[PDB]
């Protein structure tokens, strides 16, 4: 008995997601559907058994992972590749055949993997044993001689699929290849990560703010969004002087001599009765001078051939 | 056979575009950006008289 | 008393269900239904096939057949992965395989098949040729039992990669069969045989206008686009606004905006059952072919045209 | 109005979509066109 | 050759035959063909 | 008939192949032509 289990409650909706449709469509038919319409799916039709997806770093697999966790009412399990991988001989692999027939046990369930290109690779004999025998288990245990590969759902993510075997990549029978944002989606980030935040800009100065960010990933978007978020903190301890405005006392910085002007450090204030001057159009254009886009541009000539190939 | 076969795929993905185009249309106007609106509900338009 | 996890229950598959295989299916009908049903043949000089190994391209079809060899065997089907003959210690790693044999022996007439035998062997140095070099000199041995029982148990290997084989394994698979990617008539086939109970639309040169349009797959890619066409009308019953009735007391399908009793709703406000999903057409086919490119690529067919055109 | 008739022309470009999906260019060549006039009402 | 050529017509008339399940005539009327001149040609 | 003409010429066409088997070309080259001219009156 080794009973290696591990699943959690994470929280994060769908809508938080932008972009990315034939994902939602093919998420919402793969886990909403077969839950909410189990009638549909008899005899000849049957569910999908593994989906993979792909690209870029940051294009936002792993929170769409997420956003599945929560829309799931299902028992969600996720194993990265360290409680695989065992010390001696034998739990390296019958852990493998415990993940799934636990699994099993807690149908309908969901998994997910995340970074499986440290599992693949048969090509040569680098990484002989564990390659061998903790990916041939992945084979024959994802679908073989009697299992039940109804039920559950095995989620891949990469974001190198070209090193990733071809047989592995029959077994995630439907691959979704993860751009990055267009336009519109990274409007769609920029007024989600605003959030609860009093913002001064409209609707067509996010999109002048997605036109002049042609070429990020979703973290480059939470970067640039963060630094909005810390220039007014800059500000209100920033030289000397705040001001009050307006619950009982509320200052912020303003510039040496104005309008109830007191000269004094952050430190000197009290508690809460603390407030920063609402995100401006200047902080946003200052952190996009601030960062570059992460990614380079031959690696995504990769993910186009991949992607041209077998997206 | 081999011609008519390859105008059904033609069609379809003129039929492909215009939906498009108009998911695009679409998609403007929540900016309330009628410029580009008016545009790509015609290029999609003119598209489906190319039909 | 150090028993095994074995099968009992045989996963229901038809022997019509597959395509192709003309090859494998005489090998293993006179394998198999030939020893059982005719005893009086196999006797003296002429003796039953010991060693048989299916190999090939990923989805051509192997496990699949061995399901149907499972459905079709009524024998004690075993069947062992590499995980249940890799034991702890050092010495149930070896004995286990010694019963596993045996068994299969007090079970016989019975059938023996390991998947991805190279896993089982595949040696480099001395980390590779430790635990594995005494299982697989456990095998060597019990299948140089020919000469020893040659009747009874018959041991059907399956693999990916059979250049990693060890040509010792490989000539204990004594009989060895490639399997390649599948004909136009074929596919034709697995397409007549996945649409299953459903209701279609096409015929059957509207079938063999599919498998000219699907040259280069494998069966995996055939399930998949049977089952993506399996997911198009649901998409259509999700997708827009408008649904009609047809015709056992009401049902409503999809239909354009404004049509001959096109009503407003979604799929949601349509009662249990009542619903009508849109029937099986070549353009759902086709925009399932547009969708998924073959996954095989032809370099692993060189190498598979190597192998099998050396050892074949 | 306005605020409705900027989110009638998608209402009516959504049909518009939603009848492609049978082919029916009549109705299309129609809503997408009902749709357009709309924009210019605006 | 010839060992060959008496095998290679029973490849061609089963490819005829598996062409007939399609009611694909053209196919069989040729490979049914090649195979009978072949037949003449042993 | 037709769809059993269709039939037919299979089963002339396997009887041909089976024919083959014994070298017996006489059979062949009648059998696999008692089917074409019949692939001709469809
Ligand atoms: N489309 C998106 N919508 C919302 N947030 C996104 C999106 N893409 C990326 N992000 C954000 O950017 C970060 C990177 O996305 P994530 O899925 O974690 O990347 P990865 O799959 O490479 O781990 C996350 O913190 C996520 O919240
Ligand atoms: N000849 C065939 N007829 C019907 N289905 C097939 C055929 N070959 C493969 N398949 C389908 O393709 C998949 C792969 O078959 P299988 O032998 O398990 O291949 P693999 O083990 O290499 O994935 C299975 O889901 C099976 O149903
Ligand atoms: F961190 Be991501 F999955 F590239
Ligand atoms: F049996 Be398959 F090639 F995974
Ligand atoms: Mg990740
Ligand atoms: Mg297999």
């Amino acid at each position: 008995l080794s009973s290696a289990i591990l699943s959690e409650k994470p929280n994060v909706k769908w809508e938080d997601v932008a972009g990315l449709e034939g994902a939602k469509e093919a998420l919402k038919e793969a886990v909403i559907l077969p839950v909410k319409f189990p009638h549909l799916f008899k005899g000849n039709r049957k569910p999908t058994s593994g989906i993979l997806l792909y690209g870029p770093p940051g294009t936002g697999k792993s929170y769409l992972a997420k956003a599945v966790a929560t829309e799931a009412n299902s028992t969600f399990f996720s194993v990265s590749s360290s409680d695989l991988v065992s010390k001696w001989m034998g739990e390296s692999e019958k852990l493998v055949k415990q993940l799934f027939a636990m699994a099993r046990e807690n149908k309908p369930s969901i998994i997910f993997i995340d970074e499986v290109d440290a599992l693949t690779g048969t090509r040569g004999e680098g990484e002989s044993e564990a390659s061998r025998r903790i990916k041939t288990e992945l084979l024959v245990q994802m679908n073989g001689v009697g299992n039940d590969s109804q039920g559950v759902l095995v989620l891949g993510a990469t974001n190198i699929p070209w090193q990733l075997d071809s047989a592995i990549r029959r077994r995630f029978e439907r691959r979704i290849y993860i751009p990055l944002p267009d336009l519109a989606a990274r409007t769609t980030m920029f007024e989600i990560n605003v959030g609860d935040t009093p913002c001064v800009l409209t609707k067509e100065d996010y999109r002048t703010l997605g036109a002049m960010t042609e070429g990020y990933s979703g973290s480059d978007i939470a970067v640039v969004v963060k630094d909005a978020l810390m220039q007014p903190i800059r500000k209100i301890q920033s030289a000397t002087h705040f001001k009050d405005v307006s619950e009982t006392r509320k200052l912020t910085p303003c510039s040496p001599g104005d309008d109830g002007a007191i000269e004094m450090s952050w430190t000197d204030i009290e508690a809460d009765e603390l407030k920063e001057p609402d995100l401006t159009i200047k902080d946003f254009l200052k952190a996009i001078k601030s960062t570059r886009p992460t990614v380079n541009e031959d690696d995504l000539l990769k993910q186009e051939q991949f992607t041209r190939d077998f997206g | 056979t081999k011609d008519e076969l390859t105008k059904i795929m033609d069609r379809a993905s003129k039929i492909e575009q215009i939906q498009k185009l108009a998911k695009y249309a679409i998609s403007a106007l929540n900016y309330e950006d009628l410029p580009t609106a008016k545009d790509e509900l015609t290029k999609a338009l003119d598209l489906l008289n190319s039909i």
